[PDB]
């Protein structure tokens, strides 16, 4: 039944728009089938598993073609593809890594609580096997444990079916947290601290750092500033705004008993 | 039905009369207080 | 009052909270903090 | 036969109270809320958790639920001679023979108190009608011919959702009843649906049952079936935290006054697991020292192991033993020893109670502590150290803990400038930390500051006793 | 995550989440209060013709969440459709406060000489002469005199 949905299955890339007829494609199959509110009589669920499938493939497109909107368009599909209450469904493929595009998307993004609600949706899978999810999850242990170097030893063999923009954002956001933690309440540094905790010796995008951040590139030398810290006392005067505090704090213990 | 819940709620408010029942019963009080 | 989820839910122990605020801390050892006078 | 007159007692002395009581505090009265005989048959309903309900098996079989839930009529003044009937039919435990007519004959028996006569008009002698029979029939869950007529039961409690809904037609306070009883069958339906399977369509009975609740009755309502929906979001995967933080609607006059203890302890639970140190910790201990009493035997006791997780996450808890039920031992011989790890630095050890107690570790199923407590680890050290030295070395510190080279020292002393909780800087060479402690930072203005918060915080609590002092 | 799904920019894939809309809101009541900006870009677009049913979610998402004078305003905006429910919860609380607002801005007016009035949005005045035929042919009139004190 229905045979042409499978126009795009092995070959993945010929160009964007060709993906866009089987985008048509899938428009058909959002006409005719709309998977949600499909209840059961798990026959009307099989060209549904092939729907998980190529678009599991989609995902890969969605990596493919750069599309953000796209890629968390396809993740929350496969999200609701694990969400819909027919949970006994055929193993899915790329489950192990969708788990992993997801985390590592997520991690390059600086989420706070995401991270957490994925280590409570499918926290059994994540020790005991699962190196697209238990490489990422100790790798944010070390994250936060102090190595940026477990970055290069990681990425020793982190492709993982296009994971590889992502660590190009992991590299961004090792590189503009350095932008904020170079001189957080340091002394100074010179070139060789640059050259340890920065990479890529001297492009113009340190250069750029020291020219776009407000910096003064020292004789072979590096400080935040003249003083590093704007120079505080707040105003010298913590008096009249607390006796403000007192009108209105007498006026507070005023009106009552 | 739709404005016909609305005086019978603010007769839900009439604790006014129970908290100011207290507030008139100090007023006689402390007033035969001051008259004593 | 058990309306929540819980229904399927000093001797040598108060001296055992500063024995834990000890535990990590010098058990006896008597000898090491009699020998370190003499080693110079 | 001697015994059954105290559930034959006790029995009278429920729907005495709640009958034909609390039909007389429902006809007029209610003012803020002057059926007092609801809460003391909530208190009779901890009587019966307290107490084997009314025949569960009582010496016989299935005596009080046939009788008493005929003829109640509110008629002509005579019908406390249908209370003689009620008083007088006791002949039947003692001195005849006993019949089992519970649990199958249920069925019509429900349907007499409406088949007699048009007796009365409202609802909580409805609720009686099906909560009184039925929750002594909820607490045998033997799944054996016991529990299909739990789920049977609450049928009819949702038909009593339903005659919820729709009776008195707009504005009859009776939800100070209903609800008051409906926390309880509720969290009773949520037990009995989950003693079997996760709840599914149940899930959007309670939003409905929620979205109900809203403004034309919002008494008792909306928290109870909060809780029930946060433990529902809690027991099963964890999507929908967002409609909290968007839906944020969650304060009324916290009533029973350890609903609203357990529930901060619950949401304490689920910023616990979102992200939290101290705010969590904050609801977590206002939750502890808002424990109601202890008057139920070793119940705090489990959820404070898990309640001070986030406290063993923070690396300044000592141990926690002042809190330990010596029947809680036995349990915590993972737990103790945990604490233990927290205070020790050892790092085989660290990872040697994890290997010697995962399956408890499981069982707390909350692996958030271990995938910090590595972290929190160090930085107990950092924050013992830091405060102990005003110019450390990070060679010092780094080689006391087993660090081996200075880049991850200082790494580590890095995101504890980012993470802030000492100035300490490095004395850029190789290394070799140049810092300093923090005394002379400032004690008088500062202070006083704070004080603003102490005192208008005295102040309202001032008008709150005030607002308190209303109420005789 | 049902809206980032509409990429397609014509409102034929807008149609397929409301397609889930009316399946699924209620589960994902978390969903839609971040998807409150999207619905207003698709109140704002009149080459939406299916903004009714916009402003129809829209209301019903601020119902969820307690918003009551934007539930008016696109309640007004839901359409013809609107008045005509019978059910029990959403419309009747609905129509309450909006013919609450028409009474109250019938005294405002009532307390505004000669015009420069808040003329009737086009969707009032539905179940005004609709459940106002219900209380006449209803054969009691006491309703029926009813809105002449509230309009003043």
């Amino acid at each position: 039944m229905y045979e042409q949905l499978k126009g795009e299955w092995n070959r993945k890339s010929p160009n964007l728009s060709k993906c866009g007829e089987e985008l048509g494609r899938l428009k058909l199959v959002l006409l005719e089938l709309n998977f949600l509110p499909t209840t059961g009589t798990k026959l009307t669920k099989q060209q549904l598993i092939l729907a998980r499938d190529i678009l599991e493939i989609g995902a890969q497109w969605s990596i493919l073609r750069k599309d953000i909107p796209s890629f968390e368009r396809y993740m929350a599909q496969l999200k609701c593809y694990y969400f819909d209450y027919k949970e006994q469904l055929p193993e899915s493929a790329y489950m192990h890594q969708l788990l992993g595009l997801n985390l590592l998307f997520l991690l390059s993004q600086n989420r706070v609580a995401e991270f957490h609600t994925e280590l409570e949706r499918l926290p059994a899978k994540d020790i005991q096997t699962n190196v697209y999810i238990k490489h990422p999850v100790s790798l944010e242990q070390y994250l936060m444990e102090g190595s940026y170097n477990k970055v290069f030893l990681a990425k020793g063999n982190i492709p993982a079916e296009s994971y590889t923009f992502f660590i190009d954002i992991l590299l961004d956001t090792i590189r503009d947290e350095i932008a904020g933690c170079i001189e957080k309440a340091y002394e100074k540094i010179l070139f060789t601290e640059a050259t340890r905790i920065l990479f890529f010796n001297t492009p113009k995008k340190m250069t750029d750092y020291a020219k776009k951040r407000g910096w003064v590139l020292g004789p072979n030398n590096y400080y935040s500033f003249a003083s590093q810290q704007q120079k505080p006392e707040d105003t010298t005067i913590p008096s009249t705004e607390l006796a403000k505090q007192v009108i209105e704090y007498a006026r507070q213990l005023e009106m009552i008993v | 039905y739709l404005s016909k819940i609305e005086e019978l709620q603010l007769i839900v408010n009439d604790k006014s009369q129970n908290l100011r029942r207290l507030q008139a019963q100090r007023n006689e009080l402390n007033a035969k207080v001051r008259l004593l | 009052m058990s309306e929540k989820k819980q229904p399927v839910d000093e001797d040598n122990w108060d001296d055992d909270n500063v024995e834990d605020d000890f535990s990590n801390q010098l058990r006896a050892e008597l000898e090491k903090h009699g020998y370190k006078m003499e080693t110079s | 036969p001697p015994p059954p007159p105290a559930p034959q007692d006790v029995e009278m002395k429920e729907e005495a109270a709640t009958g034909g009581g609390s039909t007389g505090e429902a006809d007029g009265k209610t003012a803020a809320a002057a059926a007092e005989h609801s809460q003391r048959e909530l208190d009779t309903v901890t009587l019966e958790d307290i107490k084997e309900h009314v025949k569960q098996l009582e010496k016989a079989v299935s005596g009080k639920e046939p009788r008493f839930v005929l003829r109640a009529l509110r008629m002509l003044p005579s019908t406390s001679r249908r209370l003689n009937h009620y008083v007088l039919y006791k002949a039947v435990q003692g001195f005849f023979t006993s019949n089992n007519a519970t649990r199958d004959f249920l069925l019509p028996f429900l349907e007499e108190p409406m088949d007699t006569e048009a007796d009365l008009q409202f609802r909580p002698r409805t609720g009686k009608a099906a909560s009184t029979p039925l929750l002594p029939e909820v607490e045998a869950y033997l799944q054996l011919l016991v529990v299909i007529f739990m789920m049977n039961s609450k049928r009819y409690k949702e038909a009593q959702k339903i005659s919820d809904d729709l009776m008195q037609k707009i504005s009859t306070q009776n939800r100070r009843a209903l609800d008051l009883v409906a926390a309880k069958c509720y969290y009773y339906h949520a037990r009995v649906y989950e003693f079997l399977d996760k709840l599914d369509v149940v899930r959007s009975f309670l939003h409905a049952r929620l979205r109900t609740a809203t403004l034309r009755h919002d008494a008792d309502g909306q928290a109870t079936l909060l809780n029930l929906l946060l433990r529902n979001y809690l027991h099963y995967s964890l999507y929908d935290q967002a409609e909290k933080l968007v839906s944020k609607s969650v304060f009324p006059e916290q009533a029973n006054n350890n609903e609203w203890a357990r529930y901060l302890y619950y949401t304490g639970r689920i910023k616990a697991i979102q992200l939290e140190y101290s705010e969590a910790r904050r609801t977590m201990t206002n939750a502890l020292r808002k424990a109601p009493q202890h008057t139920a035997v070793g119940f705090k006791q489990t959820v404070h192991k898990l309640l001070i997780v986030v406290e063993l996450l923070l690396g300044e808890i000592p141990d926690r033993l002042q809190f330990r039920q010596p029947s809680l031992k036995r349990s915590l011989m993972p737990y103790f020893l945990l604490t233990q790890a927290v205070r020790t630095g050892n790092l085989a050890k660290f990872n040697q109670v994890l290997d010697q107690f995962g399956e408890k570790f499981q069982a707390d199923g909350t692996y958030t502590l271990i995938i910090r407590l590595r972290h929190n680890v160090i930085k107990t050290g950092v924050r013992m150290i830091s405060l102990s030295y005003s110019r450390i070395s990070l060679a010092d510190i780094a080689q006391k803990l087993q660090l081996d080279s200075p880049e991850d020292a200082e790494f580590i002393v890095a995101k504890a400038i980012r993470d802030g909780v000492i100035e300490a800087s490095i004395n850029h060479e190789k290394g070799y930390v140049q810092s300093k402690e923090m005394i002379d930072i400032y004690s008088t203005r500062e202070p006083q500051l704070a004080f603003h918060q102490r005192i208008s915080f005295c102040l309202d609590i001032h008008n709150m006793s005030v607002k308190a002092m209303r109420f005789p | 995550g049902i809206i980032s799904l509409l990429d397609e920019d014509e409102p034929q894939l807008k149609e397929f989440a409301l397609h889930k809309l009316n399946a699924v809101v209620n589960d994902f009541w978390a969903e839609i209060s971040e998807s409150v900006d999207k619905i207003e870009v698709l109140y704002e677009d009149e080459g939406f013709r299916s903004r009714q049913f916009a402003a129809l979610v829209a209301s019903k998402v601020f119902y969820h969440l307690g918003a009551f004078e934007e539930s008016l305003n696109y309640a007004l905006g839901a359409g013809d459709l609107f008045n005509v429910n019978d059910n029990s919860e959403y419309v009747e609380t609905i129509i309450a406060k909006c013919i609450d607002h028409y009474t109250k801005q019938c005294v405002e007016n009532a307390d505004l000489p000669e015009g420069e009035k808040k003329p009737i949005d086009q969707r009032l005045e539905g179940i005004v002469n609709k459940m106002f035929q219900r209380c006449l042919d209803d054969h009691k009139y006491k309703q029926a005199i009813g809105i002449a004190l509230e309009t003043r």
